[PDB]
């Protein structure tokens, strides 16, 4: 996700829906990216998925 | 952009409605941080609000 408005509420809804399930969802991670850093800056950490 | 003066209203804090609002006076909801400090210095617990 980016810093666009509503992103705080967006990720908060993942944990409630990914918990208490017999399917057993695994969370790879949460990524916070800012477009203003630079085009090449994002690829430095985006590859860590 | 708009600058707010002498306006303490916690509604103007979610950017999903007010895209660009800035103020020079802390809002009413920020008062809660004061009560926490008074709670620990005076050794208080078991509160009801």
């Amino acid at each position: 996700t980016t810093r666009a408005p509503g992103h705080r509420a967006f990720l908060s809804y993942i944990e409630v829906l990914t918990d208490g399930s017999l399917v057993g969802w695994e969370h790879r991670g949460a990524l916070t990216l800012d477009p203003g850093a630079g085009e090449a800056v994002l690829s430095a950490q985006l590859r860590s998925v | 952009p708009v600058l707010g003066l002498t306006t303490r209203m916690s509604i103007y804090s979610d950017k999903s409605i007010h895209l660009s609002f800035l103020r020079t006076v802390p809002p009413y909801s920020h008062q809660s941080s004061v009560w926490f400090e008074m709670m620990r210095v005076y050794s208080w617990n078991h509160i009801i609000l």
